[PDB]
């Protein structure tokens, strides 16, 4: 297959959809402004015009065929190119500084490279939509229309809670009637977030709230998630590494926390209990299928959707929610100081954490949520460079974890970390691990003394709904909302795209390998708390568990 | 509590490829589409509210606000655009004080552009409750307007 | 009827018969079409009816569908004697009942007058306008019922989808309808035929045929007029497609806001339905074939194949970059097949006749007629049927009795805000899908409006854009915001606010709009732009330097007090933000505009001396 672009002979693949993705296959590149995440397609932008026949067409929509003569860059060309440019940009809220695609938006790259340096069309008045009652946040007026978020929360999560409203000039995305993110079924898993190419979705920024309270007189406690380790490198243009939390630890130690702590702790904690529980379901054969409860998006997205089942919802809180209560109320106590000067700080990599650490039932405990790219704002804004600190370990007690609790970070860790529990309870005859379809995983284990049971591990939101439809055998279920598990979560590094997703992934699973502990039971400082600060089912219940009630509009 | 939506949809049956028919007959019946009935159409029909409001505020015959007691429909197509029709826009707006769209507070008039009426020998024509009132300008809707608040006023 | 042709004939025959005796005998046809109702026919129908069962008076009262004198009042035609009475009203009904339904003898002053020489004509089949029409859709003028298959029937109605259903096979409908020379009358102008080779061809047992209702102009009303006064013939053409192309069901997309059409074509599906014409079986011959009136709930931008079959199915009326084209996978992803209301109707007559007798009509690559609904300051406007070979001025003129007294020619819309403008060089041109190609214009969907010298075509611009930048649907880019970006400089323009850079920025602008725009839409957005500044650019260089040479523009409109009939009161000294009074004390005054910035404060405390 050759074709003729400019004038030259170019050979590209036989096989191809249209002329723009040959072309790109080939290394020439279009401009355009419709290939901008996972989640894209072609038709909107028109900026990917050529000239075949004499004749001026989207390449994007273009059939190759042999022989063909395209133009890709003609006075025409540019003249429509650079005039789309403008009208994009003469109604497009233009404060780079304060955006937080700043440095990463193909819309300002292409306005730097087209040198547009006067808007010669006028900024006519739009209806805005600014929201800010979510850690979502929404700003219409950086929108481009390109429907990426629709198409990501409709198709790929299954809520579909902003749709484009409205028509023409006026078009916008937005919630039904404009309500407030924080009052419709949205999950707050920030998959929307991870996709948008602007600053149009973004994430509430909490780091001023972190400042004030390192400046303060109080104890600032941290804690940093399984997920953020593995991907927090990065904005920082470095390659992976184990140390990473452990560089993270001394660089948050060198900005005046007084602890941190490894979540991975808290997994260990979860997964024991966790594991404790759908074990005494099974011999009583009661709320069965037991469902994960540590990803909140799941637990909002069942409260919306599935208020029979909150029944069937794990009671153990999130890692987050556990290990920062622990802290609260056993740690605080055996520290010498009041609950109220703790300022405990939690390092995630996901929006919905923020939602949860919020909730009228942990309200209190974790006082301020950052992510990963809020971790990373701190590190750069300290210009400290990370690939030369020396690493620290974590603070005691709260410093270890088994490899198990830290694989809580990518799709299907809790139930491994389950799995291993009762392993080492009880034991493990054999598990036969099958795939039925892309993100969904079911396992048939049997016990040693018989009562073998069915597990699933669903990641990704929306695959939930045939899975429950279609199957009733599986006795406990493993929802996580974002793709490949928290590696994929909401507020993680941009772009937050597949093949990104499975290189965090193995960086966590790198880092997995390298620790000791094999089992929550072989972490010793676990079974410590536990013999010490929750030896009878009242205390482990009023620090472990939480309780689940139903949302709906009226 | 929305015994009629119910009739409605049971009537098409929930099907989503009948989801303009099914808005248009709620809105006939309700002289517009309230939150709350679209709400409940969601949770019936299985579909985000999202959905469903984007396809309402993307068609021209839908309205989220509430029609007033009298409908005022000027037309502005070619003929009856080149024939006044911005003058009687501005008689309007100068007697009732609404842009077409609009309602008063009182929900007393509201104005809407329509396309050609198919009735081009009257231009520029408006229609109000469904008569057509032809061949006019902005002292004949003025008084037009008038008389209607003053027939009103005789009866409250 | 039912299952059997010959049966069909006996009914037919029967029908046709009692349609004979009705015309022997004394009936009212009211024309109860859009146009009339606005003036006052329904109220005029039932006049009649309370009339004629007060008196207890064989005679029979029929509504009928528009006439082609929508201009001319409410229309009634007694059948023995054709009067065609005009501008009736209900004030008069007894006097028309009294003197002709029983006496007979014709009442003079409510004839229709025709231009040319005012004279009364007694009726409109031996009046100059009827004469320079061509009808050929346009068939039982003012003597058809429009809600009765029954009339249809009687009138050789059906009887082509008979003999289609029984004696021609699919292959030899679609050949002769590409031998016809029909091309699509929804504007596109492309060879029907084609379009149909193509559905059929597409593979899956699974086909639609979809009906477009929209006028495709904000303007134009001849496709629901044409709905309005024989849905059946629409029926007939869409049942005849749908055995041709090998189609299970059938969708009438009709505006909601037509509610005459709707009902109209609702009703007449259900007739057909109870007669066998629609169902699981017709006349034996195992084809099955159902049809459904989709109603659009309102927009422009429907009239996009791709965005129609969105409506369709219940999503935003979005189109898409055509490949695949609907004939291939439309409703559901199935080969579907969309043509105009005029289209369809032109179908059965194909069938009746043959494919030279429809070559006769019109010009040799477009045969046939053509329906107009013609508006603006015009002695006769209304819908009418001409070939394809007649003049903008024949229309103008001949058929629409010219200007009314105090009007003359300066331009005409043929497309409405995807049409053209033509000047006064391009009225001595036939009207054919070629010739307009290169004269860069177009047939259109219909619609012809003239333009008086009182008109501005800067505003006619402006309002073309501002009805496209309110119809975009916001997809796409150089729509979206091309159009709001040159409605904006069109509304400086008209505001004394543009320049020269606007003018450039304009041209520009359109180009881009024209030329990258994803649908048809945006593509024909710029057009009126683009047309104007052809054969107008004169008005925008006079508007850029101060001055329009219409006097419809606003924004000038000099505020002068006239000393005349100014009582000098000497009130406007100081009441005014630029104090520009300098008016004698004792006498009349003079207002100097040369420091007022034209606020419209001039009217406050005057005895209507000012004029805006
Ligand atoms: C904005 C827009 C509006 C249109 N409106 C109509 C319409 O109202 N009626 C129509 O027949 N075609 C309309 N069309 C053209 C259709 O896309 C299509 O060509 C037509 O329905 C096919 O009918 P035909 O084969 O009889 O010409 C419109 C196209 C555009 C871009
Ligand atoms: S999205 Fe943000 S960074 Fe991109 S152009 Fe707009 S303001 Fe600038
Ligand atoms: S945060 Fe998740 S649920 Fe909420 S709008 Fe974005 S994708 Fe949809
Ligand atoms: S909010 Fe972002 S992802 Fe959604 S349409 Fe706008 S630019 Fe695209
Ligand atoms: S999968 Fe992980 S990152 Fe995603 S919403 Fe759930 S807890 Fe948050
Ligand atoms: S040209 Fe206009 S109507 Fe057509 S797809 Fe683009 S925005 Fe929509
Ligand atoms: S206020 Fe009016 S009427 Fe009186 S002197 Fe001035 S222009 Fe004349
Ligand atoms: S129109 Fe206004 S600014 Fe001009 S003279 Fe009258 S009051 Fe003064
Ligand atoms: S890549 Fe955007 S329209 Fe072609
Ligand atoms: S343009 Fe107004 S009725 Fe036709
Ligand atoms: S509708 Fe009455 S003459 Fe046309
Ligand atoms: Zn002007």
């Amino acid at each position: 297959m050759k074709i003729y672009v400019d004038g030259r002979e170019v050979i590209i693949n036989d096989n191809e959809r249209n002329l723009l993705e040959a072309l790109k296959n080939v290394g020439i590149e279009i401009p355009n402004l419709c290939y901008l995440s996972e989640a894209s397609i072609y038709g909107a932008c028109r900026m990917c015009l050529v000239e075949i026949n004499g004749q001026i067409t989207t390449s994007c929509t273009l059939k190759p065929y042999e022989g063909m003569k395209v133009k890709t860059n003609t006075p025409e060309i540019y003249e429509m190119r650079r005039n789309i440019l403008e009208l994009i940009l003469a109604t497009h809220n233009r404060d780079c500084t304060t955006c937080d695609r700043n440095g990463s938006c193909k819309l300002q790259k292409y306005a730097e490279d087209f040198g547009i340096r006067k808007i010669r069309f006028e900024a006519l008045k739009k209806e805005h939509v600014r929201d800010e009652s979510a850690p979502v946040v929404r700003d219409t007026s950086k929108c481009i229309l390109c429907g990426d978020c629709v198409r990501v929360c409709e198709e790929i999560q299954g809520v579909g809670v902003i749709e484009f409203a409205k028509r023409g000039f006026e078009s916008v995305v937005t919630t039904a009637f404009d309500t407030p993110l924080i009052e419709t079924e949205c999950v707050l898993c920030g998959q929307c977030v991870a996709y948008c190419p602007t600053g149009a979705l973004s994430i509430r920024n909490d780091i001023d709230k972190l400042i004030e309270a390192l400046e303060s007189d109080k104890i600032v406690i941290g804690m940093i998630a399984p997920a953020v380790r593995a991907a927090i490198q990065e904005e920082f243009g470095i390659d992976e590494d184990v140390a990473m939390a452990e560089k993270l630890v001394s660089f948050l130690k060198t900005i005046g926390f007084d602890k941190v702590f490894d979540v991975s702790f808290g997994a260990d904690l979860v997964a024991y209990e966790e594991a404790h529980e759908f074990y005494e379901r099974l011999k009583k054969g009661e709320r069965l299928p037991q469902f994960t409860s540590c990803c909140p998006a799941w637990v909002k997205h069942a409260e919306h959707t599935y208020p029979q089942y909150l029944q069937n919802l794990s009671s153990v809180k999130s890692p987050q929610q556990a290990l920062g209560t622990v802290i609260k109320k056993i740690y605080a106590r055996k520290l010498g100081v009041p609950e109220e000067k703790i300022f405990l700080v939690s390092f995630m990599p996901c929006t919905a954490k923020k939602f949860e650490a919020e909730r009228e039932e942990h309200e209190g405990i974790v006082d301020i949520v950052l992510t990963t790219r809020e971790l990373a704002q701190l590190i750069k804004m300290s210009r400290i460079d990370i690939n030369r600190v020396e690493p620290q370990p974590f603070d005691r007690p709260y410093g270890v974890s088994s490899q198990a609790g830290l694989g809580f970070g990518k799709a299907g860790g809790v139930f491994s970390c389950v799995l291993s529990v009762l392993n080492e309870e009880i034991g493990i005859e054999k598990v036969d691990v099958k795939s039925p379809e892309d993100g969904i995983r079911v396992a048939e284990v049997t016990l040693k003394d018989g009562t073998s049971f069915k597990g699933a591990v669903i990641y990704g939101l929306g695959k939930v709904k045939k899975f429950l439809e279609e199957r009733k055998d599986v006795e406990i279920i493993e929802v996580m909302a974002c793709n490949y598990g928290c590696v994929g979560g909401g507020g993680q590094p941009y772009p937050n795209d597949s093949r990104i997703r499975e290189h965090r992934a193995k960086v966590l699973r790198d880092t997995m390998g390298i620790k000791s502990l094999l089992t929550p039971v072989e972490n010793l400082f676990l079974m410590k708390l536990y013999e010490e600060d929750l030896k009878d089912e009242h205390t482990r219940h009023e620090i472990l568990h939480t309780t689940y009630r139903p949302r709906r509009r009226y | 509590h929305f015994e009629k939506v119910e009739e409605i949809l049971k009537k098409y049956g929930y099907k989503r490829e009948n989801l303009i028919k099914i808005l248009l007959e709620i809105q006939e019946i309700y002289r517009y589409l309230p939150e709350d009935v679209i709400n409940y159409v969601s949770t019936a029909m299985g579909i985000p509210p999202a959905k469903i409001y984007g396809v309402a505020t993307f068609y021209a015959q839908f309205s989220l606000k509430p029609k007033g007691k009298y409908t005022i429909m000027v037309c502005d197509g070619t003929a009856c655009h080149m024939a006044g029709s911005p003058e009687v826009l501005k008689a309007i707006e100068e007697e009732t004080g609404l842009t077409p769209g609009n309602v008063t507070e009182d929900l007393m008039f509201s104005l809407d552009q329509v396309g050609c009426l198919g009735a081009c020998a009257l231009a520029p024509v408006m229609v109000i409750n469904g008569e057509v009132y032809g061949n006019l300008t902005a002292d004949k809707v003025k008084e037009i307007l008038r008389k209607i608040k003053e027939k009103e006023r005789e009866s409250a | 009827m039912f299952k059997n042709a010959k049966e069909f004939v006996q009914y037919a025959n029967k029908l046709k018969t009692l349609r004979e005796k009705k015309l022997n005998g004394v009936s009212i046809y009211v024309c109860v079409g859009t146009g009339c109702t606005a003036k006052g026919a329904l109220k005029v129908y039932s006049a009649f009816e309370e009339e004629l069962k007060k008196r207890n008076l064989k005679v029979t009262l029929n509504r009928t569908g528009c006439c082609g004198r929508c201009s001319s009042g409410p229309l009634v035609k007694i059948m023995p004697y054709r009067f065609f009475y005009s501008n009736v009203a209900p004030e008069d009904v007894p006097e028309i009942v009294d003197r002709t339904v029983l006496k007979g003898e014709p009442i003079e002053r409510l004839f229709l007058t025709d231009p040319l020489t005012g004279e009364k004509v007694p009726r409109i089949e031996d009046t100059t306008l009827f004469k320079n029409q061509d009808f050929y859709i346009m068939e039982a003028i003012g003597e058809s019922e429009c809600d009765s298959i029954e009339d249809y029937i009687a009138r050789s109605g059906y009887e082509s989808l008979v003999k289609a259903l029984t004696s021609m096979t699919p292959e030899e409908i679609i050949e002769t309808v590409k031998a016809s020379g029909l091309r699509g009358r929804g504007g596109g102008g492309f060879p029907t035929g084609l379009k149909w080779e193509f559905t059929r061809k597409a593979q899956g047992d699974i086909k639609f045929v979809v009906c477009n209702g929209d006028e495709g102009d904000p303007g134009a009303f001849m496709n629901r007029t044409l709905l309005e006064r024989d849905p059946h013939l629409v029926l007939e053409g869409m049942i005849i497609a749908g055995y041709a192309v090998g189609a299970q069901k059938g969708y009438a997309y009709i505006r909601a806001e037509y509610p005459f059409a709707v009902k109209m074509f609702k009703k007449a599906i259900e007739d057909a339905r109870k007669l066998g014409l629609l169902g699981e079986n017709i006349l034996g011959t195992g084809f099955s074939f159902d049809l459904e009136v989709k109603e659009g709930a309102g927009a422009f931008v429907c009239g996009e194949e791709t965005a129609l079959l969105a409506s369709i199915e219940g999503k935003r009326g979005m189109p898409r970059p055509k490949p695949p084209f609907p004939a291939q996978s439309g409703l559901w992803g199935k080969p579907t097949l969309i043509n105009n209301v005029e289209t369809y109707a032109n179908i059965p007559r194909i069938l009746r006749d043959g494919v030279e007798n429809y070559r006769k009509r019109g010009t040799e690559n477009s045969p046939g007629t053509k329906m107009f609904s013609v508006a603006g300051p015009l002695k006769a406007t209304g819908i009418i049927e001409v070939e394809f070979g007649t003049t903008l001025r024949d229309i103008i003129y001949n058929i629409c009795g010219g200007f009314v007294e105090g009007e003359e020619f300066k331009a005409v819309q043929i497309g409405g805000p995807s049409g053209a403008c033509l000047s006064e060089d391009f009225i001595d041109m036939p009207l054919d899908y070629d010739t307009l190609k290169k004269a860069d214009a177009m047939v259109g969907s219909g619609g012809i409006v003239v333009i008086t010298k009182k008109t501005c075509m800067v505003e006619v611009a402006r309002f073309f854009l501002d009805f496209t930048k309110r119809e975009s649907c916001g997809k796409c880019v150089p729509c979206r915001e091309g159009t709001m970006q040159a409605y904006n400089i069109l509304e400086k323009f008209t505001h004394g606010k543009a320049t020269y850079e606007d003018l450039k920025t304009l041209e520009h602008l359109s180009k881009t709009i024209k030329t990258a725009s994803l649908c048809g839409l945006g593509k024909t957005a710029p057009n009126p732009i683009l047309s104007t500044l052809k054969l107008f650019r004169e008005e925008y260089i006079a508007h850029i330097e101060g001055e329009c040479p219409s006097g419809m523009c606003t924004a000038f409109k000099k505020y002068v007090i006239n000393p005349d009939i100014c009582k000098g009161c000497g009130l406007c000294a100081r009441s005014c933000p630029q104090n520009a009074i300098t008016g004698e004390r004792g006498k009349p005054y003079t207002i100097d505009q040369e420091k007022c910035v034209k606020c419209g404060l001039c009217a406050s405390k005057c005895p209507f001396k000012a004029i805006e």
